RNA sequence: GCUGAAAGCAUCUAAGCACGAAACUUGCCCCGAGAUGAGUUCUCCCUGACCCUUUAAGGGUCCUGAAGGAACGUUGAAGAC
RNA sequence: GAUGUCGGCUCAUCACAUCCUGGGGCUGAAGUAGGUCCCAAGGGUAUGGCUGUUCGCCAUUUAAAGUGGUACGCGAGCUGG
RNA sequence: GUGAAGAGGGAAACAACCCAGACCGCCAGCUAAGGUCCCAAAGUCAUGGUUAAGUGGGAAACGAUGUGGGAAGGCCCAGAC
RNA sequence: CCCGGCGAGGGGAGUGAAAAAGAACCUGAAACCGUGUACGUACAAGCAGUGGGAGCACGCUUAGGCGUGUGACUGCGUACC
């Protein structure tokens, strides 16, 4: 139910080895409004894949 | 002798003149074509590798179609090897069709059985379910025991726990040949094989005999 | 002065064949034990691996003196709660009959990361023939 | 059990030879090259130009970015993730 | 300055001084069926009535309902008679 | 007598057994118990025997033409077994 | 003055001998938690050290084979009260 002895500082970076988060490997860019946004998301501005969806 | 790689089509019921209903599996065995003929002098031993079906150009990588482009064959959806019996004889580019389970009687069906995920002990191993009343507490599906004391202070290797279940290898043996029926290229197996509708399917003659 | 002591990246080894047909199995690993190790050179270290690669050929034709042909019994467990395994020592050699000199010579070399190294300088073919003829290994009469 | 001396005989045993069980090794099914002893076979891809120096399995710039992979998306009789 | 117990339940694992199945010698072994000893641990090896019971008696099955070790296995797994 | 209050070497590991009593330093030598084929420092040492059982490296009453050595005895080329 | 939500919190500027005395304010230790650099580390088993010891990095200083950091491999070695 719980330790018997302190687990090293060691082992504690051992366990986190798999905790480190993953960057977005690139950002697609619109063709005509240019901005960047996530692949397959609408732009900031309300543009995807330079169609101008509903930006209101 | 060698075998085939067919697709399960599903099962069906044929019915005999005699009042008897015989449950058949239906697998689609198309012609198998030969890859790559392995021998003693390269490879070590003999056997044959063959493909069947058909596969998106596209979705062809470049080092798969050299593969086929030297066979002088269209590439299918995978391939698989087939011993030899130190007394068959194939070439490259050969197709081989479900006409050789003619005069088979049995075969023997392999694989992957359908997947079950994470499985408890009752349903993994039939392990006896505890009291569902009488003052169980939060014990009911539980394993139970595990180990013996102090002496073994240990679980012992193989022991058997919840864990994946199915989705894996697996054959059935001797299984009555019902019917192969060359135009429409359908093998009818007697009784069940592994796997869900549309999985692959290895069929060999039966090897127990 | 402070005591010699080998380098690893500047002792040299050598390679020998040895033709096992008719040797004593113990008496023949003692040798090859020894030379592995490197016991015979005068640079001996004890942390560095000074020995020799040494060719064993005919492996199946070593000869065990007494009743050992058919007594001797090689043990070793698989892990799991049967486990237990055995196999005789005429039934090494039908099997794996290189098994049987590896084994013998593995338990005279010392145990740890350098008694592995050592042990992996030791070629055993069942064969008369060996494909280390570029090696230029120079028979060794053992 | 056979043949057969030590021991003129006898003797399944000492030399030699033949049978003999759900045990043993295989045969059947599954996993399996992290088997660091890391294996084999087939196929596919890459065929630039310079600089520095403690000059070597060295470092750096420009050009180049293949096979393939991953990522993302639609998802599955695959799946806790 | 804490190594929680009888029995039940769940899950077991080993030993062989073997209950069944397998191979044998002897028999006061005609056969069928037994007795005794040797080899053999691969697998298999009851459900119920009474009682907290283990055990035991009883009812009815089974090829057989083996004997022991495992903190008289197993309460950070259940139960609490 | 030792441990207790005693380290070191040996007995695989092993306060009490065997050897032996650590003031400190040395990359010098000789020995004790115990050892000298490899792990692992030193004899695959020399000479003459024994064992075939891995005895050595676990054990009794008792059983047996295993095998070595020794001192006698009975019957024997009037022919022994 | 600038970033920020007319924030929090910072970067400048200015005051001061000092702002690493800025009000969470003299000095600012240890546990504990980080960034950078050198070396070691993914076939190796245990009080984590000790004796031996290669390689690498760095410093030398009138090649001087030295110091410092690291510690592959190896003998011995089961904390303290």
């Amino acid at each position: 139910a719980v330790q018997q002895n302190k687990p090293t500082r060691s082992k504690r970076g051992m366990r986190r080895s798999h905790d480190a988060l993953t960057a977005v490997t690139s950002l697609s860019v619109d063709k005509t409004s240019g901005e960047k946004h996530l692949r397959h998301h609408i732009t900031a501005d309300g543009y995807y894949r330079g169609r101008k969806v509903i930006a209101k | 002798m060698i075998g085939l790689v067919g697709k399960k089509v599903g099962m069906t019921r044929i019915f005999t003149e005699d009042g008897v209903s015989i449950p058949v599996t239906v697998i689609e065995v198309e012609a198998n074509r030969v890859t790559q003929v392995k021998d003693l002098a390269n490879d070590g031993y003999r056997a044959i590798q063959v493909t069947t079906g058909a596969k998106k150009a596209n979705r062809v990588t470049k080092p798969e179609a050299g593969h086929f482009a030297k066979a002088g064959v269209e590439a299918g959806r995978g391939l698989w090897e087939f011993r030899l019996a130190e007394g068959e004889e194939f070439t490259v580019g050969q197709s081989i069709s479900v006409e050789l389970f003619a005069d088979v009687k049995k075969v023997d069906v392999t694989g992957t059985s359908k997947g079950k995920g994470f499985a408890g002990t009752v349903k993994r191993w039939n392990f006896r379910t505890q009291d569902a009343t009488h003052g169980n507490s939060l014990s009911h599906r539980v394993p139970g025991s595990i180990g013996q004391n102090q002496t073994p202070g240990k679980v012992f290797k193989g022991k058997k726990m919840a864990g994946q279940m199915g989705n894996e290898r697996v054959t059935v043996q001797s299984l009555d040949v019902v019917r192969v029926d060359a135009e429409r290229n359908l093998l009818l197996v007697k009784g069940a094989v592994p796997g869900a509708t549309g999985s692959d399917l290895i069929v060999k003659p039966a090897v127990k005999a | 002065m402070k005591t010699f002591t080998a380098k690893p990246e500047t002792v040299k080894r050598d390679w020998y064949v040895v033709d096992a047909t008719g040797k004593t199995l113990g008496r023949l690993a003692t040798e090859l034990a020894r030379r592995l190790r490197g016991k015979h050179k005068a640079e001996y270290t004890p942390h560095v691996d000074t020995g020799d690669y040494i060719i064993v050929l005919n492996a199946d034709k070593v000869a065990v003196t007494g009743n050992k042909r058919t007594d001797k019994v090689y043990y070793h467990h698989t892990g799991h709660i049967g486990g237990i395994k055995q196999a005789t020592f005429e039934e090494m050699i039908a099997r794996r009959p290189e098994r049987v000199i590896e084994i013998a010579v593995k338990g005279m070399l010392p145990k740890g990361p350098l008694g592995r190294a050592m042990f992996r300088k030791l070629k055993v073919y069942a064969g008369n023939e060996h494909n280390h003829a570029a090696q230029q290994p120079q028979v060794l009469d053992i």
